[PDB]
């Protein structure tokens, strides 16, 4: 287990662009798999996208291709998503997640370690 | 001078193995391009994509699934090994592989 | 946009013009060139430029040792050997003729 | 064959701008189009062109990339997309013709030409 703690959330017009991050604590950052999921209003928190140890393998819901993108900087254990064209179907708290086994997968089931969360909504 | 590749399609035969001692998972890519006209025409190409690292290599082969719908970034690379074996090298950072989940 | 696209930087040897399958088609060399490591290789991608104005264009503007970007399709093609090469066609492809000095 | 620029001005350093080339007649669809600058006091250099096909471009090798050209035969009408400004892209904009449908970066070898549009950008 270790402790990760988004950031960058915020009010955001429809249309716009926003960058989260995740910051993991301590060392074996590097060795782990990261995921995004998000949770909407009457809906249960659904898959966003992961990346692999390397990382040059990620893994996207596909409503969710072309708009964000997942990256990772291991010089500063941070792992961030980038959302563009929001919409305010996007709105939602949205977690980071760490895999141990250093893939992430599109199972909430898959990883060991959780963030708080962080909110975001995009005014129509 | 650059050499971009980007490719949309389906996996198969997806096999890991060596080269010249260097760990390559390598799988089959199909695309399906559906001409734009204003008839009915249907090209289909199938490509060799060929994953180098020892991490990736093995991220790849357990991850990845036949049948997948993947997106890959990478090198068009030409081998003489006149014939020339048309193969897309990927590596990150430089390239990557996204796995696309639908439903 | 694009579930197959290519692009592609560098010179341009060997045009010639003639037809596949009747259509019209000029066709050039045209060689990437990607860079104790130093991992220095050539790539010579043969291009292929359809459609009846285009095909033209190319041949009368596109001249031996230009530089272009090359914008367009993968593509096999054999005949027992199978043959890559690069399909230019707007509005997919393009030649982007870049001119020095 | 007549030629009209729109969309010139001034704007702020690090901006973006679209230009357009409006063209009477309905020979349009056959003219190689290209895009030629001035800036005060010095020559006017060649930009971009485009042929009739509109599958042959061309770029000054410098001003490449941040700048992009095309063309909608439907509204008989060429555009320029500046991505980037900068203080060195003040100048007079002129549209050009090519009878021949080829576009050229000799712009003595185009027979018609525009009253030229007037970009200007900040900073300096």
């Amino acid at each position: 287990q270790v402790q990760l703690q988004e950031s960058g959330g915020g009010l955001v017009q429809a249309g716009d662009s926003l960058r989260l991050s995740c910051v993991a604590s301590g060392r074996a950052f590097s060795s782990y798999g990261m995921g995004w999921f998000r949770q909407a209003p009457g809906k249960e928190r659904a898959f966003v996208a992961a990346i692999s140890r390397s990382g040059g393998l990620t893994q996207y819901a596909e409503s969710l291709k072309g708009r964000f993108a997942i990256s990772r900087d291991n010089a500063k254990n941070t792992v961030y998503l980038q959302m563009g064209s929001l919409k305010p179907e996007d709105t939602a708290v949205y977690y980071c997640a760490g895999d141990l086994y250093g893939l992430g997968s599109h199972m909430e089931n898959e990883y060991d370690s959780w963030g708080q969360g962080t909110q975001v909504t995009v005014s129509s | 001078s650059v050499n971009s590749v980007t490719l949309v399609g389906v996996v198969h035969d997806i096999q890991s193995g060596f080269v010249y001692e260097d760990a390559v998972t390598q799988f089959t890519l199909t695309t399906t391009s559906i001409d734009t006209t204003h008839e009915v025409v249907v090209e289909k190409d199938h490509h060799t994509i060929r994953c180098f690292g020892e991490l990736f290599s093995a991220e790849v082969k357990q991850k990845v699934k036949e049948g997948n719908v993947v997106c890959v970034n990478g090198r068009l690379r030409l081998s003489p090994q006149h014939f020339y074996f048309p193969y897309i090298q990927v590596q990150p950072p430089h390239g990557q592989v996204a796995v696309i989940h639908g439903d």
